[PDB]
């Protein structure tokens, strides 16, 4: 029913942009916030700004090289660092932007705030947009992500909470938490993606986790545009289920526009109504859930979606119509907030997934400084003037 | 110039590339198994096997010229650019230990393996002696029928995915990263 | 049945290399090699199918570790030695050291590639792309000139003897380290970059106000290059994004042709036949006489393809006029006679056997019957949707919206929708719709959702050929004529269709191909049944 | 009606770009006045270094000693045979003699001697495969770079309808499943009911997206191998064995053939069927009577 949702805004997310003609962009968040208040959500949703992370702040998952890395990240001096660039995966496939030290600091500040408002029980949904990183491995950089911000926000998490859900909704699935998580039996880890010529290509029916970890790792491939109905189709009973066996105290909800009709590698085709109503049923459930954005190479869309993820969050319905902001010029002929779907072809049959779901349950039967550690410490936030 | 290997042991070099190059397989460093113990076992066990008529004596110097070759030969033919840095970590983690690091102590005998494969080129482009060249064919020769009855207790196949000892490790993200990259 | 066993299952796998690697798969278990699970599993794909089979063997053998994937193999411990002194016990026990993840192994050396795009894609990713790095660099610089007027406003009460000695910490006194960097970098030249901000860092108050001022001139001229870029990059949007969203449909001028041929028609239907004989020899001896049945839910239908046929009688010009005449009168008569339509308001069981011409025919106007259905199922939904199209006032204040096609009115506003796609198809078939008009209100009116509707006149021009020959071959004009002796709206079956059958075996010869097409009155249920080669032999 | 001419604006070009407005209108007075690119170690690519008097480029890994960029020697850098061709024992004391007083130093290792003079005469590189060894197994060939490759290892369109796939130009005929009889063609009017279907690398079996686990087709890496043959790994816990095949050997006489007993031959696998790596002729009269009597045999345990 009605619960106070906690939005986390950085008004320096968006002021690194890493590159030009480049598909991962931070820079949606700036019209994510624009349309939060240009949408009057503010009077019934509190706001607070995270602050930026340091050093040792970082080193719960990630080496203390990497750390050292993302401290001293600077483009000038990029023909001497060639042994730690390749060793972390960074300049080759994923270039070198400056003011990284600051996103990655802000991302983590993020993600453990919301983690921590979770535990304390501030809030019953912690939204943090500004941080939703999930490719990023303990000493790797590869998905184009650099901090895998959630590792950090589900141990956060763990220090209060006996068990938290890892989920992941878009293409190129983060199998940086799955990794991280492979052999403990008290985080269980799901992802919706497609495998099959894919970048990232891990992810299979029978990667289920080995040790202590066994068959707590689920992970569903799919196929090249699959609509919205078959989406619903392969949701709502594996999430129901992972609810009645697991039964976790939080949830982590990696929202994103990947998995849109419009992508430049993706392959999906659900509109706003396919990703929005399968939030809305795990949100019905009642239990405490953390949501992060990390994906979308279109950028009006992902911000339309990530708006009406608000506005369904704050137990609203929003108008279709679309007020000025000063993004308005983004948005299509239509000017509305409507993410129209394509015509893709449905290849992913009703029976594969039916096969899917049968080799799910029978593996899902078995189951049945320091100093500013906790966070517990965020700026106030209450005057924004991004309303037009 | 001919020299002759049997299947199995090509088998093991061929398998050996694979896991290299396809599979991603790196030797354990902490074998349980060195190579000096392989040539002393060779040497004890080919004194007391057969009679004493002097063989003892090129015996020992083949043993020794086999040991100095291996140590200054190790990363000269062999060693893949996938181990090259494994081998910079051997000779950085001694250097910190002020300690002058010998491959002998340490390496498996699939590397010595790999040299009496290549052992033919090495031979062909040097300027020899006919009767050294054949003395050193047949003791190779002998050492690989010493590693044919002893094949089933010194090369033992494991799957190091789920064992700790399996004279093979895995390689990591990084190490593909600073190695290929 | 052991001694019947084997001989059962090899008459089912049939290849004789197949049965080599079922035999090699026998000896790894057989040779206490291969453990339970893993028959179990090879059986699984080998005789899943049998249940029966599987049944015996599982009662026969007695069936009732870890599952070790492809990728996350074990890492060594040597690189689990790591001092990290920010993780603590909880950290130790929740995060594993020993597994890792690369994609490169997953490629296996080969690398991967990504999805293919359409050209209208990839200049709306380029355009995006403009947009992004312009906007950013907008918002970037007046950030900083927030900062900038914030320091003023601080220094704008106090005295020379403080302004004199200003020096502060790198970051501004704000929380973020590098934002003045780069958007000074950015602006001004590499090698003064750093020396402007050793000024501004080491002597503030001096050199703020002339970079405020050139920063504010340049957010004013770059606000004033964006608006006059908006007008051009929205319209150029506005006939983009709709070609980025159809797929399919841009691919479908070719597709329509290339899948919908002769050859085509024979595969398809020879291998549903061939499926289910192989389905029901699995299973059971009869088979079904019903395979690829289409529903007729409306009448109206048959009365917009005459509309669109008559509308094309007068519209080709390399026919002669009583050739139209004759082939327009005939396909009036083939719905006047299949369906028991007798009358038509624009006009101003039962077995037939057809060879391939009719039979391609009757398909092609079955997916023609089928296109119509698929729009006029949701045509109730997009009606009431652009009947209240709720205007956004703030975008017409700034003539923001798609006036592309509102100035000869294609918009479907203010009128029925499937009355407009009849009209448009008709004026199409008159040659004179500009393609391109036609599939962007045809995309923007239903969402991009009915692609297959986009080569109507094709569709249309290559029925009218097929309907052609349907006089001019004399076994196709001998068929009709006993159509026309053998339809009598009485109760003649069960003991007629087979001299039917057997005359059109006999006077068609070897090479043609017969069709069953069994129609039923009630409820406007079709059969079509593949009997090519059954009755010759 | 897009103008890229009149519109194009006067600060900004086109973007992933810059221009000289960042160069002229910077004005600020408020400070009041022979080599290669193939690396011939292991044949591959990544940073280099070079000889001032050598052609021959290595890696920073790919020497005796090695080195990293972060402290890397000052002055010229010079590779082993370049100690050995313009400096000692070539230019000054030039190679007599050398090899065998050097044999008389080094206390009588002549067996090995000759090996030992030639790695200080040899440039560091990747340990190569012999010749030799690539006849003797016919099934693995030499990449590009140099890498393992068996046969396990392979060398509108992109969605949409794909009737080619179905149809085989080895006969037209149809490419019926294992798992469910049927090809699955669809129609036209209803692309949805069509599967996506995939033949084998090895037997060419058809087989459907649907029945074993897999979401799409396979077109880079390893050859799509169907779960019906021979696997390379097997697993069965007692620590345990692998038995990693035996990858074929060739037709020549390495291969021997020895059919000599069919109950009991304790053969471990590796067998062909007819109508040292030691193998037997194997029927199929042969396979089911071990198998009746190895589950007659283990029943009762």
């Amino acid at each position: 029913d009605k619960r106070r949702v906690a939005y986390f805004y950085d008004a320096d997310v968006g002021n690194y942009a890493y590159g030009a003609g480049h598909p991962m962009k931070p820079h949606r968040i700036r019209m994510a916030h624009s349309l939060i208040m240009n949408y009057g959500l503010y009077k019934k949703m509190e706001i607070y700004r995270a602050k930026p992370a340091t050093k040792q702040e970082m080193c719960q998952f990630h080496t203390d090289e990497y750390i050292d890395f993302l401290s001293r990240v600077t483009p000038d001096n990029l023909e001497m660092f060639k042994r730690e660039s390749v060793k972390f995966n960074v300049g080759d496939d994923c270039p070198v932007f400056d003011g990284l030290y600051e996103y990655c600091s802000i991302s983590g500040g993020g993600s453990m705030e919301g983690a921590a408002r979770l535990n304390r029980g501030k809030c019953d949904v912690a939204v943090n947009y500004a941080g939703g990183l999930h490719h990023a491995k303990k000493s790797e950089a590869s998905g184009f992500c650099y901090l895998n911000d959630i590792v950090l926000g589900i141990i956060e998490l763990l220090r209060y909470h006996p068990r938290v859900l890892y989920i992941d909704i878009d293409v190129h699935h983060g199998d940086g938490v799955e990794e991280a998580f492979y052999t403990t039996d008290r985080v269980m880890t799901c992802s919706f993606h497609k495998y099959g010529e894919f970048f990232p290509g891990t992810g299979e029916l029978r990667d289920i986790g080995v040790g202590a970890g066994k068959n707590y790792a689920v992970n569903v491939p799919l196929r090249d545009g699959i609509d919205d109905a078959t989406y619903r189709s392969v949701f709502e009973p594996v999430i129901k289920k992972i609810m009645e066996w697991y039964q976790p105290s939080a949830v982590v909800l990696q929202c994103g526009g990947d998995s849109l009709s419009g992508d430049r590698l993706g392959c999906f085709n659900l509109s706003m109504e396919g990703h929005a109503n399968c939030v809305n049923y795990v949100k019905s459930f009642g239990i405490p859930m953390m949501v992060v954005g990390g994906g979308g190479y279109t950028m009006r869309n992902v911000a339309r979606t990530w708006c009406f993820e608000t506005g369904l969050l704050n137990n609203v319905v929003l108008d279709k119509d679309l007020p000025y902001n000063e993004y308005y010029e983004y948005y299509g002929p239509d000017y509305k907030l409507s993410v129209r779907p394509s015509n893709m072809f449905n290849v992913n049959t009703p029976e594969y997934l039916d096969k899917v779901m049968t080799n799910i349950f029978a593996n899902l039967e078995n189951t049945k400084v320091e100093e500013d550690s906790a966070e517990a410490k965020d700026t106030k936030g209450g005057s924004q003037y991004a309303r037009d | 110039i001919s020299l002759q290997i049997p299947i199995k042991l090509k088998s093991v070099l061929v398998d050996d590339w694979e896991y290299v190059t396809k599979d991603k397989k790196i030797c354990r460093l902490p074998a349980d198994v060195t190579v000096e113990m392989v040539l002393n076992k060779y040497e004890h066990e080919v004194s007391q096997e057969l009679e004493s008529p002097g063989s003892q004596s090129q015996l020992s110097e083949y043993c020794a010229g086999l040991k100095l070759y291996f140590d200054k030969c190790l990363g000269n033919m062999l060693l893949y650019r996938l181990e090259r840095l494994q081998y910079d970590e051997l000779l950085k983690k001694s250097s910190k230990d002020q300690k002058p690091l010998v491959p002998i102590r340490i390496y498996g005998a699939i590397h010595l393996l790999r040299l009496i494969s290549v052992l033919p080129e090495l031979i062909s482009s040097t300027t020899m002696d006919l009767q050294s060249c054949q003395l050193l064919i047949k003791q190779t020769e002998d050492f690989l029928v010493w590693l044919l009855m002893h094949v089933d207790e010194y090369f033992n196949d494991k799957d190091p995915n789920r064992s700790d000892d399996a004279l093979y490790v895995n390689t990591s993200s990084q190490y593909e990263g600073v190695a290929l990259g | 049945e052991e001694v019947t066993f084997f001989e059962k299952a090899k008459r089912y796998i049939g290849n004789k290399h197949l049965y080599t690697e079922f035999l090699k798969i026998l000896n790894l278990y057989s040779q206490d090699i291969l453990d339970l699970d893993d028959l179990v599993e090879k059986v699984d794909f080998y005789l899943g199918s049998n249940k029966e089979l599987f049944t015996w063997f599982k009662n026969f053998v007695g069936y009732q570790c870890e599952a070790f994937g492809p990728s996350y193999k074990r890492l060594p411990k040597s690189d689990t030695f790591m001092p990290c002194s920010g993780r603590d016990d909880m950290c130790w026990e929740v995060l594993n050291d020993e597994w890792v993840g690369h994609p490169v192994w997953a490629s296996e050396d080969s690398g991967f590639i990504a999805h293919r795009k359409n050209q209208y894609e990839e200049t709306l990713f380029k355009i995006e792309e403009e947009r992004h790095e312009y906007d950013f660099y907008i918002e970037s610089n007046l950030r900083t000139i927030q900062c900038l007027e914030t320091i003023v406003n601080k220094i704008e009460n106090m005295t020379e003897n403080e302004k004199a000695n200003f020096k502060l910490p790198p970051g501004l006194g704000h929380t973020s380290m590098t934002i003045y960097k780069k958007v000074i970098r950015k602006v001004y030249d590499k090698e003064r970059g750093f020396e402007i901000i050793d000024a501004l860092h080491e002597h503030p108050a001096v050199t703020a106000p002339v970079v405020l001022k050139r920063l504010k001139q340049k957010d004013e001229e770059w606000r004033r290059a964006q608006r006059e870029w908006n007008k051009v990059w929205r319209e150029l949007e506005q006939k983009v994004f709709f070609k980025s969203l159809d797929h399919l449909g841009l691919t479908f001028k070719q597709a329509d042709k290339k899948l919908l041929t002769t050859k085509q028609l024979i595969s398809e239907i020879s291998s549903i036949k061939v499926d289910q004989t192989n389905k029901k020899i699995h299973w059971l001896t009869p088979k079904p006489k019903s395979q690829l049945d289409f529903d007729f839910p409306d009448k109206n239908i048959f009365y917009d393809i005459l509309c669109l046929a008559d509308t094309f009688i007068t519209h080709t010009t390399a026919y002669s006029n009583p050739d139209k005449e004759r082939l327009k009168d005939l396909l009036k008569y083939f719905i006047s006679l299949f369906f028991s339509i007798s009358f038509e308001k624009i006009e101003e069981i039962f077995n037939l056997f057809a060879n391939t011409n009719i039979y391609i025919f009757f398909r092609h106007w079955t997916t023609i019957y089928e296109r119509l259905l698929e729009i006029k199922q949701m045509n109730e939904r997009v009606t009431k949707e652009i009947n209240t199209r709720s205007t956004v006032t703030f975008a017409k204040d700034l003539d923001l919206l798609s006036s592309q096609l509102s100035e000869m009115g294609l918009d479907f506003v203010g009128e029925d929708a499937y009355k407009q796609v009849l009209r448009l198809s008709r004026r199409l078939i008159n040659g004179d719709l500009e393609h391109q008009w036609f599939e962007e209100s045809l995309r923007q009116a239903y969402n991009n959702k009915a692609f297959k509707l986009y080569t109507i006149d094709k569709v249309t021009q290559s029925l009218v050929k097929h309907a052609h020959t349907l006089m001019t071959d004399a076994k196709t004009a001998e068929i009709m004529a006993l159509f026309v002796k053998d339809r009598n709206a009485s109760t003649t079956s069960a003991k007629d269709q087979i001299i039917y059958r057997l005359q059109v075996r006999s006077h068609m010869s070897n090479t043609e191909n017969m069709f069953r097409i069994e129609f039923d009155k009630r409820t406007l249920h079709v059969s079509i049944q593949y009997i090519a080669l059954d009755d010759l032999t | 009606k897009k103008r890229p001419k009149r519109l194009s604006s006067q600060n900004v070009n086109y973007d992933l770009k810059r221009r000289k407005i960042i160069t002229s209108e910077g004005i600020e007075r408020s400070f009041k006045n022979e080599n290669e690119d193939f690396c011939s170690a292991c044949n591959q690519s990544g940073s280099f270094l070079c000889c001032d008097t050598c052609p021959k480029s290595f890696h920073f890994l790919c020497l005796d000693p090695p080195i990293d960029p972060n402290n890397l020697p000052k002055g010229d850098w010079h590779c082993n045979e370049c100690k050995f061709k313009i400096f000692i024992n070539n230019s000054m004391a030039t190679l007599k003699k050398i090899e065998s007083n050097f044999i008389k130093q080094n206390n009588n290792v002549k067996i090995f001697a000759k090996l030992l003079f030639n790695i200080d005469s040899h440039n560091p590189k990747q340990f190569q495969l012999p010749n030799y060894i690539k006849e003797t197994f016919p099934a693995v060939k030499t990449g590009s770079r140099g890498q393992y490759s068996d046969e396990n290892d392979k060398i509108g369109q992109s969605d949409s309808y794909n009737p080619d796939t179905h149809i085989d130009s080895n006969s037209g005929k149809f490419l019926i499943c294992y798992k469910c009889n049927q090809t699955r063609l669809g129609s036209w009017s209803h692309p949805e009911n069509s599967r996506l279907i995939m033949t084998c690398d090895y037997c060419q079996t058809p087989w459907h997206l649907d029945c074993v686990p897999r979401a799409s087709f396979k077109n880079l890496g390893s050859k799509w191998k169907c779960p019906l043959h021979s696997p390379t790994k097997v697993y069965k816990k007692i620590n345990y064995k692998v038995w990693k095949k035996q990858r074929l050997i060739n037709k020549k006489n390495q291969l021997y053939y020895e059919p000599l007993q069919k109950i009991g031959y304790q053969n471990n696998g590796n067998i062909q069927i007819i109508p040292d790596f030691k193998i037997t002729q194997i029927d199929e009269n042969s396979i089911k009577y071990d198998f009746f009597d190895k589950i007659y045999k283990s029943k009762m345990v």
